[PDB]
């Protein structure tokens, strides 16, 4: 059972994902010129969220020292923790490690109780972090998003053996496009001087980029790869679900916000179960042209309406029922026209809609599950 | 060849927004997205006028597109097949190293039509390196007399010359 | 009799199939650049698909020794199986053989079975095993890929016998190519320390690849052949054809689609029944350059249209006929022509497309071989 | 009378032929590398085609003790055959003799008979053995191909002196090179393991080569000594021309086809009747670039046009007009935009080219001749 996510949402403009030089991340389907936020952006504004808080358990840092020695709290242990980091197989440069760790915050105060251990041996320290940094897997995001970590064996150790330190990720994220051509603009922009002169010339002069787009983004979930990665736990699987959609429905990109400001909700969300994963981007080849009697999001909504028909009249199966849930505020947009009912439920409210969805699983209560 | 300085010179002057815009035309014609066709004419005319040589046409698209997605800093003395060889000597004789070699030795066989992604992959073995400079102004003079027999005898000893040592 | 299966699907943004460098998979067609797709990814996500779940009877691996000693159930029998594996012609190297070994996973339990038997000399009991790994070749995918496997003669026994081997295939895969011209992308990111220090220094600093193109694909099954490396079960076959168009149809690539994902179903599929196989790939020679109007995946499906028109009114012989089945979703787009249907009989199902292609094939229903 | 078939043919990428070590063949013409597919391979994968099987009536063979044995059935003669096959000069390193023997697969039977009975002796029956192959050349295949056999002498019986066994060639097949530059490409392919282990390498790594070109094909058939070979037998030598013709047509070589599948037909063929064989192979000294506003194929069938045109203009001789066909599927591909007059005939069905090529060689119908 697969959980999929479709989302069609508006953005003034702005400039949400960037590039080394500065441009706005372009991107070609269709033979045409898009506009692009990657996927790692949105992971990562989903990640550290306000709806996600309450699921922060791991890390990705280099810095794994520091956070030893601050769940520690005793200086000398600092420097000799670097030196276990340099026989597990990861080479320190400047203060901090050469590559990065993912790992759950949780386990971080056991990686204490090692250089907390003066009898024990260099090898044998070294054996027994390597074994609790395998083993510390056990938070929503490392289950959603996956992990591979392979240390290095140049000048690591002798008779060390590391463990399987893999986990296949249960979160799919497509990279959004706008649905429409894309129409960079450049902003000229100068910095004025506070203080008067003999030339009243500006401080710096320079540009900016930027592009207000129509994005599709898609997103999927795997039911049982996630309730596997979780250890056999279906509460916080739940809440991790129910956490993601709010989170993905209400958070934005923290790219040039303080000069942009498009915090733009969403005006459509398709959710769907089903037993394979399939991406409506394909209904978005023919560029979205703005005709005078309506506007982008209703006429992008309609092509979107009309693609999801086609491939459910198209691709139906007799063995698999497909159930659909079709999301807008207040009702203010449907599925278009030219259409009986396509979605099983129309639910014009978010929490609602994130109430049916828990009860969908096999009726679990969102306040329940927030236990977790 | 002060025309080929000039014209990397006004490269190097180039600020950030045409380099977006040449940035975006990459693997392109020179018939569509008019700002580009505008941004080359205004760099690649006043080298005719003043200038009685200057860079092919098809040579300076092809060294201004590149300079867009792998900007490096002009510096005498940093010769492709030069950071080439370095890069070469110092990796695993038995795998990588013919099929780098291969991906280097298919640049000597075709034009200057068709040169633009196996320039590219070499580009971006150089930008896995860390490099910080390239010579843009003996690439491009290279690059006009690709048909004469010394010069890609010499490019190839080049090779050569800096893999042995 | 040939079964032709032609597609044309058009994708997002990824990277599906890379090589040493991390770049996509291209190759130079009609003169110009164009975006490749590796057949062998195409058949790898083909064979270890949910709709090729119950078919999957063959295993391809090194590590045989395992296999034996975890279906024979107890632990020590598994230096002895690399012993007859040695005396094989398989020498091992660090507890795993040089060559994969392509078997049937139903003879796996006869290998425990001669394994475990301690009564039996080296030699004898290295034929055995020989003939019974020779006559292994009953699965689905072994007919459908074929099997090649020569043992290191320098290493084995000078007693060892080995029979016939090679399997032929009765499936053509062709290596998937862009309908237009290949547009490569280079993305930048960068990975974020998720905790303060003393510089606002990013981790990782890299430039990926990827690019998005429509692409045409072309496979090719041979039903005779198919029947008789199936050792004459016409049920099988049937059942393996319908599975293989099934999991064709709704199964792509698994390379990096955890950070693109995507998973597009193709928007054209049109099924062939003819003597000798033919690929339509010349129908884009010249790359479909957009138009302001129309798009890409039409102006795909009419080029490609008017060459199969070219092909089936200049090759056409009475001798022999081809019926023709063209799937679009719901009749989204028409191939035929502009105002007539080269396709007997255009569906906009995908089951019905696999109960009318059984039917014509045998008469066969999917209630009955599945 | 020269029967003589230009093709143009655009493959997709493949690896159609390929040398020892693996890359594609390649060749040097007009000082420009191209990509090349040798003659022997065309003609190996026509004479062995599905649309050839009822005309294949010969066997090149080394093995020819085994057929003895498999068409004689169960009584023992095998050793017995194996030493009057060396006894005729031929040698034997364990049951495959040193040379291969080129003969119609129809006088197996003869042979059969000869080595069965013991009321003839040895040695003469070994030059009895000789006076059979040196007259099996009644087939198709050796009829087109020609065939030379020359026995040993260190190990004769000196009595077995043998007639002539050569056969005159009446077909030429050139070696197809392509119209433009060669552009190899390496494919870097790995080969998975079937079952997890501990680390995540593969079973395999290796890389592939394979190349995509468009082809200039050119064969020649000699009539009068094609019919010369057939001994008079112009039925079945019009029945070989027009399976040859379909054969060459519909056929692609069987290399890597299970993992490339370059099933691709011919964009243009050109047969013309002549008397004195000529190649436009000189047509892509030049080599063929791209414009935008055509493509490879299109460019490639004007740039052999305009040759044709010249070569026409140039050698032009009122004794011996030159009578071609032009075909083309459904005429999408015309023979350049510029002359028009270059083609006698227009053609967009292949049989019907078939046709017309077999009622120009002697007025048959193809039915009528097809058995």
């Amino acid at each position: 059972m697969l959980i999929e996510i479709h989302m069609i949402q508006n953005h003034s403009p702005a400039n949400l994902n960037r590039d080394d030089l500065g441009a706005p991340k372009t991107c070609y389907f269709g033979g045409v010129l898009r506009s692009r936020i990657s996927s790692q952006c949105i992971k990562r504004s989903i990640r550290t969220s306000n709806d996600f808080k309450a699921l922060l358990g791991g890390v990705r840092t280099r810095r794994l020292a520091d956070l030893i020695q601050q769940e520690a709290g005793e200086t000398e242990c600092w420097k000799k923790a670097q030196e276990i980091l340099n026989k597990c197989g990861f080479k320190n440069k400047d203060d901090n490690t050469k590559m990065l760790v993912f790992m759950s915050k949780d386990k971080i105060k056991d990686l204490a109780r090692i250089v907390l251990d003066n009898s024990l041996g260099l090898t044998e320290a070294a054996q027994q972090v390597a074994n609790v940094i395998a083993q510390a897997t056990l938070a929503p995001d490392i289950a959603l998003c996956g992990r591979m970590l392979e240390p290095n064996d140049k000048d690591k150790d002798k008779k060390v053996k590391w463990s399987n330190t893999t986990v296949e990720a249960a979160l799919q994220v497509a990279h959004a496009i706008s649905t429409h051509i894309a129409r960079p603009e450049i902003d000229y922009f100068v910095a004025a001087d506070d203080v008067p002169g003999e030339d009243a010339g500006a401080g710096h002069i320079g540009e900016s980029m930027f592009a207000s787009a129509c994005f599709y983004k898609y997103f999927s979930i795997d039911w049982e790869q996630l309730v596997k990665n979780l250890k056999g736990d279906t509460n916080l699987a739940a809440h991790t679900v129910g956490a993601f959609l709010l989170a993905a429905a209400k958070t934005n990109p923290s790219g040039k916000q303080n000069s942009f400001a498009a915090h733009n909700y969403p005006d459509g969300i398709l959710v769907e179960f089903k037993n394979s994963p399939i991406s409506y981007a394909n209904a978005f080849v023919r560029p979205v042209s703005v005709v005078k009697e309506s506007d982008l999001v209703e006429q992008s909504i309609g092509q979107l309406s009309n693609y999801v028909n086609d491939i459910r009249l198209g691709y139906y199966d007799e063995q698999s029922p497909v159930i659909g849930f079709w999301f807008s505020p207040n009702n203010r947009y449907p599925l278009g026209y030219k259409h009986s009912k396509l979605a099983s439920r129309n639910i014009g409210n978010l929490n609602e809609l994130v109430g049916a969805v828990l009860d969908y699983i096999g009726g679990f209560k969102w306040e329940e599950v927030q236990k977790s | 060849n002060r025309g080929t300085v000039d014209f990397i010179a006004s490269l190097e002057n180039l600020k950030e927004g045409d380099l977006g815009i040449l940035r975006k035309l990459r693997g392109a014609r020179l018939d569509e997205k008019l700002p580009g066709f505008d941004l080359f004419s205004a760099l690649w005319w006043p080298l005719r006028q003043k200038n009685q040589r200057a860079p092919k046409r098809e040579v300076a698209w092809l060294i201004a597109k590149l300079f867009a997605e792998f900007r490096f800093e002009q510096r005498e003395g940093a010769t492709l097949p030069i950071l080439m060889g370095g890069i070469c000597r110092k990796l695993e004789p038995k795998k990588e190293l013919p099929r780098v070699l291969a991906r280097f030795d298919q640049l000597a066989s075709l034009d200057i039509m068709q040169m633009e992604e196996p320039l590219s992959v070499i580009m971006g073995i150089l930008r896995k390196h860390q490099q910080v400079c390239l010579d843009w102004v003996g690439l491009t003079d290279v690059l006009s007399f690709w048909e004469q027999e010394p010069v890609k005898r010499e490019w190839s000893d080049s090779f050569i010359k800096a893999y042995k040592i």
